[PDB]
């Protein structure tokens, strides 16, 4: 809920990170937009 | 020809409220503008 510098396993990017009701498949890490951007990511840790 | 005018403007209502295509010149100007960012969006997932 604050704007940050984010690293995802190597993703590297800005913006706020936020709760999500999206519901990645096993084999899904990161979700995108149209733009492909990245727009969505599983944490590492805490597989949220 | 006060019963004409009623009549002829009730045609208006009922045209208006039955189809979908009348306005289509209007919808037409939102579909541009609407088509032209979604492929401006679409069109940063290029590699060029």
């Amino acid at each position: 809920n604050k704007c940050v510098n984010f690293n995802f396993n190597g993703l590297t990017g800005t913006g706020v990170l936020t709760e999500s009701n999206k519901k990645f498949l096993p084999f899904q890490q990161f979700g995108r937009d149209i733009a492909d951007t990245t727009d969505a990511v599983r944490d590492p840790q805490t597989l949220e | 020809i006060a019963n004409q005018f009623n009549s002829a403007i009730g045609k208006i209502q009922d045209s208006l409220s039955s189809t979908a295509s009348a306005l289509g010149k209007l919808q037409d100007v939102v579909n541009q503008n609407a088509q032209a960012l979604n492929t401006l969006v679409k069109q940063l997932s290029s590699n060029f």
